[PDB]
């Protein structure tokens, strides 16, 4: 019962925001290599 | 539920239930 | 007495007290209790066929209003000998 | 008296008893197992009482319940925090507190 | 006393707040708190009749609005002597 | 501390999720993780009455977000003696 | 018995005249009669949760037309065991 | 063993002690004692952490306002003065 | 200091809050806890005659949410040594 | 011995094979746990880097949304508590 | 009492206020003074659950109207172990 | 004395002009200087609460027009026994 | 772990509120707690790269909105040696 | 670690260059560089995941405008135990 609630994804606590970080801000349209780009976990 | 032979069909005992049992 | 009466029911109040309706109702044995799964709980009585009759009817009347209610309630008054190993 | 069903044998007034005719009607303050059934069909309205299970909410909406060592307008004392937007963590339900200047 | 008193709930945080609700509201010793299957979990506690009924009428208001809350709720005051293995 | 926080959930994710808040929130005890069964998972813990009710709040923020999320999670101040045994 | 039973009545005429309907309507025991102060008397029994129900409830039924009257009728299962019952 | 003191007013001692027992009851705090004051009044002090202070007096002042006289004063002082002791019964 | 404060109050709570609130408040030592009767109760603080009019506000802006509230708040700060026979 | 913790849960046995293949292919993880809630729901526990862990657990989840029922959730802890691991059984 | 309590403000006046409320609130030692630099000045206690939560309520209604006024004041109820050297 | 005084400015001309103003205007003590950081500058100063008054407004009203001016100013009657080994 | 974690901040209670975030989100030790000066404090963490990645990255995302937020907040994956008496 | 990141480039100075960034970036194992033929170049690094693509950060972002121009900066998760011969 009570509300099954359809939900997919979180990727919580993903360490990809992307801030002072420094050595990220890289796959900026860059890298493209394995999944850090592919299919955007859409928090 | 087919014919009672094998199987009574709903033989009430006191209210409502089917109680068909064995 | 072989004959064998049972009831599953959705939550196991209505179980126990049903099976104290067929032990307090008619001079009967109870045999089995089985978690069956998914909210099906069953009792499982033996007993000569009359007094199985009387304390399953009787149980399966004052049974629907207490908890969730009941699931199915038929006899079967002769079991055969197989079927004992799959009590 | 909030209505749960009760399956089982019954204690309290009926048509065909002796000797416990007295007491009917009045106020049961504390503990009981007189039914609401009998207090309705007997003296026309059912005396409400509380619970001591309570609930509140959560900073992100969930629900909670229990003991909940929160804040309630009948206990005076713990006003100081509650107005203004709580620091980190969480120890107080997102229930506003009622009122109360300390 | 040999009074039963027992409740199920949908979820185990109702189920364990009606035993402390039985406990709490009276001085009655429980007896199981067994897995019925799928979600419904069963508290049985054993005392005298009054307190049984006190008990379970605090447990059974308490529980009506935690989680899923009650799912069925019902006394038994003369429990037969074989239906201990059946609990 | 004696006092006994716990949270319940469909799925073991936000179990888990619960439970890490649970340790990270404030220092209570773990206690225990039960499979309730049909996709119900409780975790209980204990600690003081002001940690658990922060753990427990910080738990639940933190497990809503996550699979079906909480389904129900309440705290006792005052847990009776004899409900120990039976967790 | 453990079960506490209590009554408050302004003046101490049905304070005693309730205390004679707790002996006598069941058998209970007295263990308290205490004057609360400006003429409120409390007097307190202990008994079987049956019978604290059955004197205490229906035993100050001569209390609200004799003297001053009732203020409270109050009943308790089950008095937390280690502090309050010396007192 | 925390020195939160819990505390509260009732008018009559049935409330009082209905009050009490859901002070023992909601979390593991100890009662130091009940004082008549008077006229009905009777005020019950209870010893305990501060949270589980808080959640006791909170089910008690719930669980009294409407019985007998009903509560006069609840409140939680949580932090008592080495000079309020001697107010309090040492 | 020899400054005397007092505080009257509707019962033994808002009294102790106020003599909580003298002993927060300002350097005053609490000399007297009396219990007039009829509720009424009295608390007794000495200090100095600055010290205990801030401490003394500070109680009267205590006591009036608190219970019934306040009765009587005076300040006097010359006790006679006559005067401590009645101190 | 990897101490972050990957862990999916999914409706289905399929999608979670589906999730401990996607594991054991994406990264150096270790699978150490593959238990049945009840009710369908089934999870899968994996160990190893916070940056494996969080590639692997991707990966799972990105092969896992579409087979059968596919997956509620995907979690990953990065520091896990010690006292947490005997709820994992160790 | 391992929970701790932190405030933050413009100036050391406040500062005093907040550690004022702490210290008048509950149990709560404050086990240090910061002067962080630019004027922002900490003050950091230690208690449990409840005690650090009253201490702080009550020291941001203290101190936010005082000279310049909190900036930051945050509760951490699981004070991480090996974050102790910040002690 | 026991009472606390805080004079809080912008910078020290201020500071010390204002304690001038405290130990000139009533029987007080200053038991310290400290540079807050980014040019916020306090006096502690101790002794009777209303000397302790009289010396702080003293400062208040010379401090807010002298120099870059007043920031906060505050009086504590009693400052708890945690207070001082911080202080 | 050489891979080198460090967050900036304006004042000590996000500070060491993103350092417990540091060490609860991931399994990692800290070796600095820095005054910058004007308010700024920096935090200084050691562990592997993915570990100190998903550490900065949930306490920058669990740090901004405390106090005066971030500063700044990045790491180094493989610094060199000679750093090492910077700090 | 035996995470496998690698990059091409259009010559061999963007390739060196490339792999100075690997190796100065983060500490990963520099384990070949390949000519593929007619200026394609390529460079093998392995480590850890974070480390990998911790080392691609500097390399991705230092090639572009050296030489040709990089080529591509695709990286392996985890490479299988039989391609290591192909290596």
């Amino acid at each position: 019962y009570s509300a099954k609630n359809t939900e997919g994804v979180t990727g919580n606590r993903y360490e990809d925001s992307s801030k002072i970080t420094g050595p990220f801000d890289m796959a900026e349209d860059k890298v493209t290599g394995t999944e850090q780009f592919r299919f955007e976990p859409n928090k | 539920i087919a014919d009672a032979s094998w199987k009574v069909g709903k033989s009430e005992t006191d209210s409502g239930q089917t109680v068909t049992g064995t | 007495g072989i004959a064998l009466g049972m009831i599953e029911t959705r939550g196991l109040v209505p179980a126990i007290e049903a099976a104290d309706a067929m032990t307090k109702a008619a001079e009967v044995r109870l045999i089995g209790r089985e978690f069956v799964g998914g909210g099906y709980v069953t009792v499982l009585v033996r007993g000569e066929t009359g007094a199985v009759n009387a304390a399953v009817r009787a149980g399966a009347d004052a049974c629907e209003r207490v908890g969730d209610g009941l699931v199915a309630a038929h006899i079967i008054a002769r079991p055969h000998r197989e079927v004992e190993p799959a009590l | 008296t909030s209505g749960n069903k009760v399956t089982g044998n019954e204690v309290g007034r009926s048509e065909k008893v002796t000797g416990d005719e007295p007491g009917t009607c009045k106020n049961l303050t504390g503990t009981e197992y007189i039914s609401a059934n009998q207090s309705k069909k007997y003296c026309g309205e059912v005396i409400k009482k509380p619970s001591k299970v309570m609930q509140s909410i959560t900073t992100d909406g969930l629900k909670v319940s229990g003991s909940l060592p929160g804040r309630s307008s009948l206990v005076t004392g713990d006003e100081s925090g509650s107005g203004k937007q709580l620091t980190g963590d969480q120890y107080l339900g997102s229930e506003p507190s009622p009122k109360g200047k300390s």
